[PDB]
């Protein structure tokens, strides 16, 4: 059930702002900080929203016209889409599958081209979407380097002590408009996913989903991504999706999601719920050392045979007729 | 076999490199 | 057509005694080791009937008698089997497969009771099959060392030599009786069969056609063999052994086949043809060094993908279910 | 990986070893 905001404020959001799936969910847990249940989840690589870490507590304010004032000269990567989804692609793979042909295109600009894009297409009506994507690096100014400051490393640094993890890669700058979705997929590091303005459903599955999510080819470029449109399944081609579940929350201002590494995320920015900002934080995982082995380890086994093979055939292509020799009459 | 990448929805100063730096 | 016996004493063999199957073959080439074509085949890893090498020439007169008075006291592997077919399985992955049940069993004995045993089952009519196969080692007495000294390693050496071949690792002496087959696998040594003794069909498929002979999984005791019953072939679970082809041949004393390394072959002795004797070499082949990839390369390349996975998983059984999660909804 | 191994249907003085203590 939607929360009350604060001061009779009302519901932050109701029912009629998701968008609807073929698969049932549980809800995640929405803890404090402080409560002991909330680590025994980060420590076990289980989901947890985190009500109170002040994580991004600077970074409350922020909204275009505090960040175009701020942000610096430095290049925005923002996609366009024709459609709601956002599928993720890596260009470096684009040349090893000729045909694969995105429905999104990536553009580099200045924040405030990417604040006149959002205007006009507000202004003409249009359909067209965008999505920011881009990592906070050295170009941006100095307010915003008061606010980068000013998050709570404290907490965050006891936590990467704590779970043993390895170096902060990164942390991406999300800036959608409602509607948008980032399809499911999984990412190899592990994720504090920091909400900053407006609201997102979050919808996760584990890693031992794999056989259910039809995730692409390592070799193409939405490798890590799943194949099923959530909004269309062919049940044909992807049975187990039919058994799918998942864990889901609504994340808002303040919040801060636990995304661990190899867990499938599905994102969406509430309809009619305004722009949506975020800020996550990237940590490579732990080192890899007992059976039985967990799901996330096959998964890495996995990953790693398919490299291989496209290494030793010289040709990713060739990857799917050997592995089906491999199998039939087989292993099958 | 059993070790992993670091591979995420993002290209490859940033991270804990941006944060030392300022 | 089935060649004359040099003084008119007729055919060698006849039709009649080769069993019947579904699928077609073409011929061996048979040729004189001093031909340039010869060469050309075995350079090429390329079946061969060889008719004058003398390769075992000191072994022609070689019958039950003179072996059982001069073979030594040794103890000898013989397969007892109620079937004419002698499936190979490795005793040693028995324990990873608690439910495979071998239709032959290994008895120890010594020459002069395998001598006897045979003698007991034609007495006594019984249906009994005996497979004696054993590597000749020192325990061999006087006389058969002389004969093996005798064999032509002048010219097998300059073939080892010529073909980079690795080294002898045995000679294995085979003694079957009427109707035995050894039905079909693929071995990873290169070898030269040398018949001494009786008549043998041999059927030999290329390495290419892997995906029409479905071997055993490679933990299982029966790697390298066919999972199909060429007396009576599943078509459901082996649809594409409806598209292979064999190079066949029938050999004789005097006679010898190179089946080249990763060549399947299936042997049978000729019906009502007597005891069949013969003698392998087996060598390691060449050293590993271009694209693009030999049919054999795949196919040592499937075999280290099921070890590899095997050991990282820490159960062959686990084997099946991680290949096939790996490529439903992905590479099929 | 394209490395392979050595085995046939038997198990492992004999072939090199035997010819030459001969
Ligand atoms: O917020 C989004 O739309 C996408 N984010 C992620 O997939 C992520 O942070 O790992
Ligand atoms: O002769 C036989 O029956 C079996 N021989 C082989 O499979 C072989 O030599 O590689
Ligand atoms: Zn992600
Ligand atoms: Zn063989």
């Amino acid at each position: 059930e939607p929360r009350e905001e604060a001061g009779a404020l009302g519901p932050a959001w109701d029912e009629s702002q998701l968008r609807s799936y073929s698969f049932p969910t549980r809800p995640i847990p929405r803890l404090s900080q402080s409560d002991p249940r909330a680590e025994e989840l980060i420590e076990n690589e289980e989901p947890v929203v985190l009500t109170d870490t002040n994580l991004v507590y600077p970074a409350l304010k922020w909204d275009l016209e505090y960040l175009q004032e701020n942000i610096g000269n430095g290049d925005f990567s923002v996609y366009s889409a024709s459609t709601h989804k956002f599928l993720y692609y890596d260009e470096k793979k684009m040349a090893n599958f000729q045909n694969f042909k995105p429905r999104s295109n990536r553009e580099e600009m200045k924040f405030h081209e990417f604040v006149e894009k959002l205007q006009d297409i507000q202004q003409r009506g249009g359909e067209e979407r965008l999505y920011l994507q881009q990592t906070l690096n050295d170009t941006v100014g100095r307010k915003i380097v008061m606010d980068f400051l000013g998050f709570n490393w404290n907490w965050i640094n006891k936590q990467q002590g704590k779970r043993g993890w390895g170096q902060l890669t990164s942390n991406l700058l999300l800036i959608g408009m409602e509607g948008n979705v980032t399809p499911a997929h999984y990412d190899e590091q592990q994720n504090f996913f920091a909400q900053i303005k407006g609201y997102k459903r979050c919808i996760l599955f584990p890693p031992d989903q794999f056989e259910c999510l039809y995730p692409y080819p390592v070799h193409h470029p939405c490798d890590r991504q799943s194949q099923v449109d959530f909004d269309n399944p062919d049940y044909e081609r992807f049975p187990n999706f039919q058994n799918v579940v998942g864990y889901e929350t609504v994340v808002g201002p303040g919040d801060v999601l636990y995304i661990p590494m190899y867990w499938w995320h599905h994102i969406e920015s509430l309809l009619n719920g305004g722009i949506t900002i975020t800020v996550n934080f990237w940590y490579k995982g732990a080192p890899t050392p007992e059976y039985p082995l967990k799901a996330h380890q096959k998964v890495a086994i996995m990953r790693n045979i398919e490299k291989m093979l496209g290494e030793a055939l010289g040709n990713p292509q060739e990857v799917g007729p050997l592995l089906n020799t491999m199998i039939k009459g087989r292993y099958n | 076999l059993t070790s992993y990448d670091c591979e995420v929805n993002a290209p490859i100063l940033q991270g804990e490199e941006l944060l030392r730096a300022l």
